[PDB]
């Protein structure tokens, strides 16, 4: 469907760049073909971003502190370095939790060492030790400390591992050093990798010798669900209604004890492959725990995932799964009947990065909506391997898209709706195109599971069919 | 479960019985949570005077700071010039954070680029990144000027901006005549306002330092206005409107009001308005220069007095009645234009509102925080209204500013119970509002958590928050407000008195219990 | 008992234990109060649908009305002309009430006089009162004009204003050239807006009826603007600003903005600004006359079309986006001036705020009340925002206005749940917000009691009040706001969205219970 | 001082008036002489206002509905006539009460007949009967109905007395018709008289044959205290501390049962002589109940009043009175020590119709403040007789002052503070003179009693020493 016109559009958009940038960016733009299984032959990913082209990517500190470690509610996370880093990431991500903030939970708080000139010149190891003592004095109910390194920590010669070991031995407390300096890697994905390495090396093996936890054949762990707006809770309710027991969830509303208990479960249910596959494979190799990916966006994927998960267990779990599906069928059928006629035929172009862009397509298709373009900030080739069969023919694929590129693509394709982050929202609202934040769910949700599908459909309807979009052109012009 | 006709989002969906049962089982089974009595005891302990004594002994740990890093202010200053791209030499995560943070405050697009330095640049420097980034940015986004700041990465590795940009020009990556001003903005020094000051001084030095021979002071019959780090569009509007009413020629410098307030008409405008390069080049020909926020424009003041040979007046921020009168009189004296009758009437109307609301405002106790100039202007206005500032906190204040604020407090009987804190964070302020409870807090959105904590102690201990300052994330369009001049003071007075009255209605709404004082007329 | 360091007013002084014991003793001993169980049962009954059915069968009793009487509007209209004393022929208690009522909401001095008719005048009429009152007022307060309205006493006893004024002039109590326009304003017909219409039509007739021979339509190249009963100064100000921005010659008629906003500079000004007599005399020479609030300016419309021969446009009140656009386009067509770029940018900025706040505004349910034009403009704007007006109430509305509002509602999918009520009072609205609960109320200060009642049923049933309209007595300086035009739409949108967000923060402030949804960013 | 200067000021102010108005107004202005105990030879009062001179007075409906009958909490008061009256009078007077509004209390509500043209042309008796039926239907817990007439009721010939009798007999309900038409009299004073007559005729004698109430020798009734800002509560506690029992409270926070129980008390304590002297004299004549005036404004007056009241009973009450005085002495002494230095020497002008300007002067002098001018819109000559001995020599006295007169007097005298109503407040704030709203206590208080004195002193200090009054002159003029 106009496959040649898409390639022509790619060439005209690339015309602006200088030769080196154009040659680099040409490999990150592709026209989808569902037949192709190896995405490397068409699109290149996980590369450094070209300087000065206004990328959307973050850093490794965002991927480690912001994404993986931050949702752990009962631990205190120290942004080690200058003040800006923790201030910009304080409570920006909606990883929900239950607790008494400042007493036993510390998710929305910003703990930092706040370096000055003297800390840069002479180092900050003694200051880190004094900070750990002060933390132990003022927050006695904390259950662990992580130290997230910012750029100067790596640049200057600080050695936080020795401080962590000495202070942890002194205080009988778990202190996890994370070398998540923002200049490492090319995006948040290296932050995920570093955070998972720290998890295996400092937390995951505390209870290897412990056998006081009572286990059941129906023990599962949610891995890579960060409870954005309550997503993990909406998934966990469906899992428990199926008869399973969810020992742990990583890492939204997560506790350090849940992480320590994870090696005792029978199955790992991985939601975000991209951020947690590392620890999932490590657990499979070390503990013999199988892991499987699942999708809870939209009723179709939810039912498929529930049936596949129940297939891993005995017949009673399968019967309970059938009961759950039959119980929830009328609700999502009513949601479809109410909202599909008002969204049928609409076209969407979504850039989120990570796992979400190919992972929410089924929900859009459940409402009769077509995804004509999709792309990632920091995905790898395996993510695109899944995406190509997830998307339709002659659609646009794009990795680490620039601001200019995405604006030109949106002008040419003219979608009815765009799903992306906070740094594109207002650009495209001024263009007159409805926009939905997909990282934060526009401060709404959850969208996972059957309960979340209703909210998703309501939100898409309310933004797409908003009467404000018919009023940008003044009547006199 | 969901009802299709009335769908519930997270609140109050998760208040359902099945979700509460799920959460209770999760907590009791796998969270290994401390018993609720222990949690309550520790929380009660953190509201005590002993905990406050421990809290103020902190030396290495900072909890919930009220400041940002220099390049954020540098980017804000760069955005105030015509068709100018903020370019941040260093790591890209910094730029992502800056853009998202300004997007959440202003709810507008924020354009900024980086050269995306990686581990390789940590040992070889960022020359190649600078060359390629300047070429790419100029080719793609078509700026008339590129304003370069630094992240802490580049500052630690000691990248030489001047040499890098010169080498980029001599090897043909950018034209020799293309203006590329630069500033070093180390994040481990000062805060975002310091970054604004450094960026402005860099731009001014770039456009004026090497062409002072033909410059004559006062030949263009204008007055330069330097606003500083400002996040209220209404402040720019009111300054221009007041200057225009007096009939005084002026040249606002680093003003971003247009690019941060572009209309939604079906096109995206990356650039709009801003100070032109011609205005910056002609700035030394002005009669004089006024610094609206002198306490974070110190380096700019040194440059303007040393190089432009302007006698910069000693003026406070034009906040409140007296300071606005001093600003208007100084402008009249410099320009020779008398103060018009419209401004006299506006001042009289502000005085009338003061007399109308004085009974409700008198004696109220406020804790407050923010940036130094804004804090001191707000304290001055609160003293003018007969209110009592109790806890004055400025995380990025210094000793000289604290001495000035102490002098201001000692000049009024309403400052007898005031204490000024510098270098303290919002956890310190939480201890202060618990142990010495004020009536209200004034500050940015980060104060909402403090309010939550106080309400957990009890309704009679709750300290409501009034959102004035930067950033404000949980309300819409407050960035359109004004806090400068008679119009700014009027808005602040209205917000204060109506917050007081709304709290009073909340306290007297109880049927047959407190509603005897639920008066129709206040 | 009082502590001199912390003195308590009635709240919370009367919450002390001794006062509580006293009040309990009084109630138990001498009040013969109904048992609290019976009181609770009766309240619960009054929040039911059966009570609502009984309530809507009322034919003789009015409880908590939402309107006033004609002479109040007549006085407001008279205040809009230069050096004009409002003179009310009748009893002095009416003038005392009018002055007090305008003083509370305005917080400004209101000048008005009476001729103090008593029983003797009830028997023989008020000729002598009129003569002496006109003489005394002219001698003492020195007005350029005296505008005469009537109380219900004079209307019932049938005093002939024209004959009284003529006899005063022929007998030398006042000079024959002194302008004394009059209007009959019976309080048992219509409401205060009807009084405004009657007073304006009387003044216009007095100045133009006998001198129409030399009048040519369109000769002075201006447009007349008749605002109607208006209690927001920002509305006058924004009409003037938008007309001046387009370069349109205009003549505002009955504008009181200056006399209701005089400065406090050490002297009392009884008169300030106002439409001049020359403006009224030259009004028939304008291109056309525009009525801002046509649904209570029908008599004025009849006079203007029949006598001035102006083809009055069919314009709605310029509220919201579409109606402001139509008003501006009609003004441009009448005067021949193109709409400038500044107004286009203002419209775009309003549209931008709409797209920014639509996710929080969508689907919210509102009950609202006020005067007809204001109500219909607010309903139209709410429909433009995706909100749901559920209960629309206008106590002083009529059947044709109700059909117009129904037609407006039918043109949008968001009006499907709306019902319009005319001739209903605030007790009806209390039943409506109990039985069919909306998210918010929009109305004047009299709604606060309704809010209290809903809070008595439970926190989950409380309907917050948003104060837009007249009168507002329990907040300060809200009469300075704007509701017309793009500026007024921006202010209203900000008020609405931030009310929604403030309620959301209130509902999610409980630690470990609902504060999982206490988001920093909204 | 300078009596001659005050008389010259009076003459110059009067020069503006026409001959008739000047001759009338000259009788209502005087220079005080404390020795003169016959104010009739010195000043004229309680006369009709001069037309067109912008008087401050109200009407008889305000004096009856707004002042006397309105505070009664368990009765429903119908404003009979057009809609304006009750709407302007709704909840504008801070007569505090305890109750459940809309169920058992109806003080802040506006019940009205809302006449249209047809009601004016044909009458409103049938409408009044139907209205009373609807009231009984929708407010079953009301304990009585009063019908307050407005001007057209008296002008059209409506017989509300017959309707009241018929409906009260039909429904076993107390229905009180009040002919308080605004055109009767010259001010609110005739409204007071009419309301007291209605109380005497229809309510007061309902329990004359009843003897089931147990009476004690210490039974008193507070008469003429309308609980403004809880003023009557702050008095009642003192009386209850002295050992007396307060059976009734007219009429603030009052109930119809208290009014009916009033003829059983041993003493009547009248606070406002102007509005309740009529019923006090009637009850002394009919029941033999003595009555006495008292004053609870300021520590001196309240101590004197408590001693005088206790002198009416036996020695135990006197002992309790001395105990109360000793208990409250330190509090008002501390108040004086704090606030007299801030207010010593300041001069005050007052203009409130009725008892408050004479009553407040003792509280003002307790803080070392001099009252240099005072006046009442509606006071009779007996009130002035009481006033002249309480004011200083050569001070200004003025009855039913006009706006012009009061403004010129203020311009010449230049008082430090003015206490008047809401119709003078903003006029004198714009002139730069601090102003206190005496009728409403500036939405503050109470001011009665020892507890009220502290609030009074704090309010006077906060307004008189406000930093705003020093800023009305801009620095460039
Ligand atoms: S962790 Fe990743 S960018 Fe897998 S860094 Fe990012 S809360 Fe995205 S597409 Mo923000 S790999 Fe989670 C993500 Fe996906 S922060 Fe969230 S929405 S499913
Ligand atoms: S009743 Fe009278 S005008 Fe005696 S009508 Fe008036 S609540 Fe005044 S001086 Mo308002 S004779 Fe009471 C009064 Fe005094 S309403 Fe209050 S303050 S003590
Ligand atoms: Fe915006
Ligand atoms: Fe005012």
């Amino acid at each position: 469907m106009s496959r040649e016109e898409v390639e022509s559009l790619i060439q005209e958009v690339l015309e602006v760049y200088p030769e080196k940038a154009r040659k680099d960016r040409n490999k990150h733009l592709a026209v989808n073909d569902p037949a192709v299984t190896q995405s490397k032959k068409c699109i290149i990913s996980n590369k450094k971003s070209q300087p000065g082209l206004m990328t959307i990517r973050g850093c490794a500190y965002a991927g480690s502190k912001g994404v993986v470690w931050g949702p752990i509610k009962d631990m205190i996370h120290i942004s080690h370095g200058p003040v800006g880093c923790g201030q910009y990431s304080r409570a920006g991500r909606r990883n929900y939790y239950i607790g008494t903030t400042g007493v036993n939970a510390f998710v929305t708080m910003n703990f930092t060492s706040d370096f000055q000139e003297k800390d840069i010149v002479f180092g900050g190891d003694k200051k880190l030790a004094k900070l750990i003592d002060e933390v132990e004095t003022l927050f006695p109910l904390n259950k662990g400390i992580s130290v997230q390194s910012e750029c100067p920590i790596g640049l200057i010669g600080d050695d936080i591992e020795s401080v962590s070991k000495v202070k942890g031995a002194e205080l009988s407390k778990t202190i996890v050093p994370v070398r998540c300096e923002g200049f490492r890697g090319v995006s948040q994905s290296l932050g995920h990798h570093i955070a998972n390495d720290a998890v295996r090396d400092w937390v995951l093996g505390k209870r290897d010798e412990d056998t006081t936890f009572a286990s059941t054949p129906y023990d599962v762990a949610i891995i890579g669900d960060y409870n954005i707006g309550g997503d993990a809770w909406s998934s966990r309710i469906l899992l428990e209604e199926m008869g399973l027991r969810c020992v742990a969830q990583w890492s939204g509303d997560g506790s350090i004890s849940e992480i320590e208990l994870t090696p005792k479960v029978k199955l790992n249910l991985v939601h975000c492959y991209r951020s947690m596959n590392y620890i999932s494979r490590h657990m499979e190799e070390k503990y013999g725990i199988p892991w499987m990916e699942y999708n809870f966006f939209g009723p179709t994927k939810t039912i498929e995932s529930l049936r596949a998960i129940a297939a891993k267990f005995d017949e009673s779990i399968q019967k309970k799964c059938e009961e759950v599906i039959a119980k929830y069928k009328p609700e999502w059928e009513a949601v479809v009947a109410k909202y599909r006629p008002r969204l049928e035929g609409k076209r969407v172009m979504l850039y989120i990065g990570g796992l979400r862009p190919r992972h929410v397509i089924g929900a859009y298709e459940d409402l009769g909506m077509e995804v004509v373009g999709t792309g990632y900030e920091f995905a790898h080739n395996d993510d695109y391997d899944r995406t190509m069969k997830e998307m339709g023919d002659s659609t646009l694929l794009y990795d680490d898209v620039t601001g200019y590129e995405f604006e030109e693509f949106v002008k040419r394709i003219k979608p009815d709706l765009i799903g992306s982050g906070i740094k594109e929202k207002f650009i495209f609202q001024k263009m007159g195109i409805p926009f939905r934040e997909m990282h934060s769910w526009d401060y709404s949700g959850p969208y996972h599971g059957f309960d979340g599908f209703a909210i998703f459909a309501r939100d898409m309807d309310m933004t797409l069919n908003n009467p404000c979009w018919k009023k940008l052109q003044a009547p006199w012009e | 479960s969901q009802q299709v006709d009335k769908i519930k989002a997270s609140y109050p969906l998760f208040l359902d019985q099945d979700y509460k049962d799920m959460l209770a089982k999760k907590r009791d089974g796998f969270e290994e949570k401390y018993p609720q009595d222990k949690i309550d005891e520790v929380f009660q302990w953190t509201t005590t005077k002993e905990y406050q004594e421990l809290n103020f002994q902190r030396e290495a740990l900072t909890v919930n700071p009220a400041k940002a890093c220099q390049p954020l202010g540098a980017v804000l200053c760069a955005l105030g010039f015509e068709k100018t791209m903020p370019y941040v030499h260093g790591s890209q995560g910094c730029v992502a954070y800056f853009r998202s943070y300004f997007n959440r405050h202003f709810r507008e697009p924020v354009s900024c680029v980086s050269d995306s330095m990686t581990e390789d640049a940590a040992v070889f420097g960022g020359q190649q990144n600078m060359k390629d980034g300047l070429q790419n940015c100029k080719a793609t986004y078509k700026p008339d000027m590129i304003a370069v700041s630094t992240t802490c990465m580049a500052e630690v590795i000691g990248d030489d901006l001047n040499a890098f940009i010169n080498n980029s020009k001599k090897e043909g990556f950018i034209p020799d005549e293309f203006p590329v001003p630069f500033a070093h903005t180390p994040s481990f020094v000062g805060s975002h306002v310091t970054g604004w000051d450094n960026m402005f001084e860099g731009i001014a030095r770039y456009f004026t330092l090497k062409s002072m021979d033909d410059k004559v002071v006062g030949s263009n019959k204008k007055i330069n206005i330097v606003p500083g780090f400002e996040t209220y569009l209404g402040n720019f509007r009111v300054i221009k409107r007041m200057l225009s009413e007096m009939g005084v020629g002026y040249s606002l410098l680093s003003d971003p009001e247009e690019v941060l307030d572009t209309p939604a008409d079906g096109q995206f405008r990356m650039y709009a308005g801003g100070t032109t390069q011609e205005e910056m080049k002609d700035a030394p020909n002005a009669l004089n220069t006024v610094l609206l926020q002198p306490w974070h424009l110190e380096k700019t003041k040194k440059f303007v007095e040393g190089t432009w040979k302007h006698e910069v007046p000693k003026l406070n921020i034009p906040m409140g009645l007296d300071w606005t009168d001093e600003f208007l009189m100084k402008v009249s004296e410099i320009s020779g234009q008398p103060i018009p009758a419209s401004l006299t009437k506006e001042r009289g109307r502000l005085v009338d509102m003061m007399t109308d609301s004085h009974t409700w405002l008198h004696g109220k106790r406020f804790a407050l925080w923010g940036d130094p100039d804004f804090v001191m202007g707000l304290v001055k206005f609160l003293l003018e209204l007969g209110c009592e500032p109790v806890h004055i906190l400025c995380h990025n204040g210094n000793k000289r500013w604290k001495k000035a604020v102490d002098a201001i407090l000692a000049a009024s009987p309403y400052g007898k119970n005031a204490t000024v804190y510098i270098g303290k964070d919002l956890w310190h302020l939480r201890s202060l509002v618990f142990t010495d409870k004020p009536d209200f807090m004034i500050g940015n959105s980060y104060g909402k958590f403090i309010q939550r904590d106080t309400l957990h102690k009890g309704k009679e201990f709750e300290v409501p928050l009034i959102r004035i300052g930067f950033p404000i994330f949980d309300r819409h369009h407050l960035h359109r407000s004004t806090t400068l001049g008679y119009e700014g003071a009027m808005q602040i007075l209205t917000t204060l008195v109506n917050s007081i009255l709304e709290r009073l209605d909340e306290e007297t709404r109880g049927m047959q219990a407190t509603d005897y004082n639920h008066d129709l007329v206040r």
